[PDB]
């Protein structure tokens, strides 16, 4: 089948800054028509891929006047002129001239931003979920940038490992802000024995660590 | 304003057979040929199938020419595709996929286009079993209370496969809302949190609700999430 490579696969932009993503084909994408089917698409997660670019250079309806594509043969480019923060997802070139259609690889924009310093929130176990044997502790860092963060547990002062998972938000199409959600998983019997359950939080945007912290049975 | 919805996505045992549907609304369905496409990481995009708008031909991906069916009933106004002897690497999500430009109405100018696309469907391939999840309350309280904003949520666990989908209050609240990505736990099921922010103030005046749906154990959760006093 035709091969579509795109470059780079990870493009970092800072927000209002120009994008350019490269297509290259393994051959001509000129059809017998003398055409050329090349296409861009954009997809954010969760969401279907949406068309951008059709035969090279033409914009769908309702597509942003930022968005361009150029390119001849077997090399294609995709450029926005100045990244907004809706433009953050995936993006696709896709060839229809030789059946069967053919995608990229998918290229990923991530937006720079300014810091932002996660707001820190505590969730103690349920009533319902001690009754089934086991208590989930949540700590969530909201809204912040960049990714990188420090999460960790302490439970009556005892630093906690390998008993605890994290999960990303992809970066956010309004804000270009991240979001963490950090679970600790006990035993009912090893919740019950402890009192002070501590999420701490290092991040570039603090002054210094954040401890969001509850006792056992206040709440 | 043309629109897709896909359905059937299921765990399905390696060897097996699942059928998917695809309900199209608003254009002429018996005016466009119609096509599967999947994504993967293992396979990325990948097409799979058309049949043309008079229902007379079909095209095949290699990958599943001979284990693959696609059909249409324009009368139910549903495209099928029937998956036989399935394997790991067929795990993906389904989408059906048609095109608003139907001027050249054969091969191969309905591949050009490619332009309108349907939410998907999960098939996961595993020697697993189908479990739903359990819906607990992350109660906020003032230790989910951060200045001008308080969070609260609902805790997904033990689920498979992929993936759950969350509401709030039927969709009358969407400002805030993180619904995390799943993470597969060492019991070999899936958790997940969905959150949101709402003004710290708002605390003890409001109702929240997570309508939770597992579609592969045809699960469904409406769970009140409710304060705690601290």
């Amino acid at each position: 089948d035709v091969v579509l490579t795109q470059s780079p696969l990870s493009l970092p932009v800072t927000l209002g800054q120009p994008a350019s993503i490269s297509c290259r084909s393994s051959q001509s994408l000129v059809y017998s028509d003398g055409d050329t089917y090349l296409n861009w698409f954009q997809q954010r997660p969760g969401q279907s891929p949406r068309r951008l670019i059709y035969q090279v250079s033409n914009r769908d309806s309702g597509v942003p006047d930022r968005f361009s594509g150029s390119g001849s043969g077997t090399d294609f480019t995709l450029k926005i002129s100045r990244v907004e923060a809706e433009d953050v997802g995936v993006y696709y070139c896709m060839q229809g001239s030789h059946w069967p259609p053919t995608f990229g690889q998918g290229t990923k924009v991530e937006i720079k931003r300014t810091v932002a310093a996660p707001s820190v929130f505590i969730f103690p176990p349920s009533d319902e979920q001690l009754k089934s044997g086991t208590a989930s502790v949540v700590c969530l860092l909201n809204n912040f940038y960049p990714r990188e963060a420090k999460v960790q547990w302490k439970v009556d002062n005892a630093l906690q490992s390998g008993n605890s998972q994290e999960s990303v938000t992809e970066q956010d199409s309004k804000d270009s802000t991240y979001s963490l959600s950090s679970t600790l998983t006990l035993s009912k019997a090893d919740y019950e024995k402890h009192k002070v359950y501590a999420c701490e939080v290092t991040h570039q945007g603090l002054s210094s660590p954040v401890t969001k912290s509850f006792n056992r049975g206040e709440c | 304003q043309a629109q897709l919805v896909e359905s059937g996505g299921a765990l399905v045992q390696p060897g097996r057979s699942l059928r998917l549907s695809c309900a199209a609304s608003g254009f002429t369905f018996r005016n466009y040929a119609m096509h599967w496409v999947r994504q993967a990481p293992a396979t990325g995009l990948q097409w799979l199938a058309v049949i043309t708008s008079d229902g007379r031909n079909k095209f095949y991906a290699d990958s599943v020419k001979g284990r693959f069916t696609i059909s249409r009933e324009d009368s139910k106004n549903t495209l099928y595709l029937q998956m036989d002897s399935l394997r790991g690497e067929d795990t993906a999500v389904y989408y059906c996929v048609t095109q608003r430009d139907n001027s050249r109405d054969y091969f191969p100018h309905y591949f050009h286009d490619m332009d309108v696309w349907g939410q998907g469907t999960t098939v996961a391939v595993s020697s697993a079993s189908t479990k739903g999840p359990s819906v607990f309350p992350l109660a906020p309280s003032s230790k989910s209370t951060s200045g001008g904003t308080a969070a609260l949520g609902c805790l997904v666990k033990d689920y498979f496969p992929e993936p759950v989908t969350v509401s709030w209050n039927s969709g009358a609240l969407t400002s805030g809302v993180h619904t995390f990505p799943a993470v597969l736990q060492s019991s070999g099921l899936y958790s997940l949190s969905s959150v949101v922010t709402v003004p710290s103030s708002s605390l003890g005046t409001q109702t929240y609700i997570c309508n939770v749906n597992h579609k592969p154990s045809n699960t469904k959760v409406d769970k009140k999430v409710e304060p705690k006093s601290c």
